[PDB]
């Protein structure tokens, strides 16, 4: 079992960087996925990226490679890290962590498979915004 | 959003706008407005721990058959959104959630 722990600045203003650390402990990071999911208050979920323990630096179409998500196991934490963010942005950020399964439908051999993601274990999320202050 | 109206005590089978392009592996969330989002059926048909039986799914053998999620006898602590994270075979890496569903529960 896993606890995810998340925190961050809370109030941003336009073209500036909104980095939410969200730590975890009990076990450590050695067969766990990472990744970040964000939604807007009326809008759906949305996976913005995701890293893996190979620092896979990929991330969603909308997001556009606009953010980085960085994983030090040094102090053991999950840091996301948003430039030039902008004041139409406003959304609580959750941070869970994935399961790379592969569904076999042919041989391995060939490449008749792909990849799913299993979001088992979430995070209670950090609400932030575009304020005028 | 497409809201699905089922009263108390009634079954609810709810799918997905998404069609199955082949060999498919859906992974149902349950997002509570506000408070942290859960995971209810992976892999079609495996129940992670913490979900008891009434979120059930439909297998993928005989392709042809709908993505659904089955909730026999749904509780009035239902009430939440469901999504249908569709992964197929044919249209390769689906980085998004697809269509929030709002599923209401009446009475
Ligand atoms: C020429 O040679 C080549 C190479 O030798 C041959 O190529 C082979 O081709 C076949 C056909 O394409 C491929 O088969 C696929 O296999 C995967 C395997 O996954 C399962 O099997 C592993 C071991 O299987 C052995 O044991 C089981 C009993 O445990 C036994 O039933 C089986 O017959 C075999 O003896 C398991 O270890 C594995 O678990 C692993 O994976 C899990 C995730 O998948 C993971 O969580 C575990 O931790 C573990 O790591 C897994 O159980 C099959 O998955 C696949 O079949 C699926 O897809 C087809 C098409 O969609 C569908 O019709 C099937 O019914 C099946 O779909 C089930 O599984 C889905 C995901 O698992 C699930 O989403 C579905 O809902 C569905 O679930 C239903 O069945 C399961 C039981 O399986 C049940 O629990 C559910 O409740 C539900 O009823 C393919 O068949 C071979 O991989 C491939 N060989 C190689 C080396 O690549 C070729 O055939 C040769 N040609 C000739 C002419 O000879
Ligand atoms: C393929 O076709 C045969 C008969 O035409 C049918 O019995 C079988 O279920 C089909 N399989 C798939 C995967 O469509």
């Amino acid at each position: 079992q896993v606890q995810l722990q998340e925190s961050g600045p809370g109030l941003v203003k336009p073209s500036e960087t909104l980095s939410v650390t969200c730590s975890v402990s009990g076990d450590s990071m050695n067969n766990y996925y990472w990744t970040w999911i964000r939604q807007s208050p009326g809008k759906g979920l949305e996976w913005i990226g995701y890293i893996s323990d190979r620092e896979s630096a990929t991330y969603n179409p909308s997001l556009n490679s606009r953010v980085v998500i960085s994983r030090d196991t040094s102090k053991n934490q999950l840091s996301l890290k948003l430039n030039s963010v902008t004041p139409a942005d406003t959304a609580v950020y959750y941070c869970a962590t994935a399961r790379r399964g592969q569904r076999i439908y042919g041989v391995v051999s060939f490449g008749e498979f792909f990849y799913y993601y299993s979001m088992d274990v979430w995070g209670k999320g950090t609400t932030v915004t575009v304020s005028s202050a | 959003v497409r809201p699905l109206s089922v009263a108390l005590g009634e079954t609810a089978r709810i799918s997905c706008g998404r069609q199955a392009l082949g060999s498919r592996a859906v992974q149902w969330y349950q997002h509570r407005p506000g408070q942290a989002p859960i995971l209810l059926i992976y892999n079609n048909q495996d129940r992670p721990s913490g979900i008891p039986e009434r979120f059930s799914g439909t297998p993928d053998i005989n392709f042809g058959t709908r993505a659904t999620l089955t909730i026999s006898g749904v509780e009035a602590g239902d009430e939440a959104d469901y999504y249908c994270h569709m992964w197929d075979s044919r249209s390769g890496f689906s980085w998004s959630f697809g269509g929030a569903t709002r599923l209401t529960v009446l009475g």
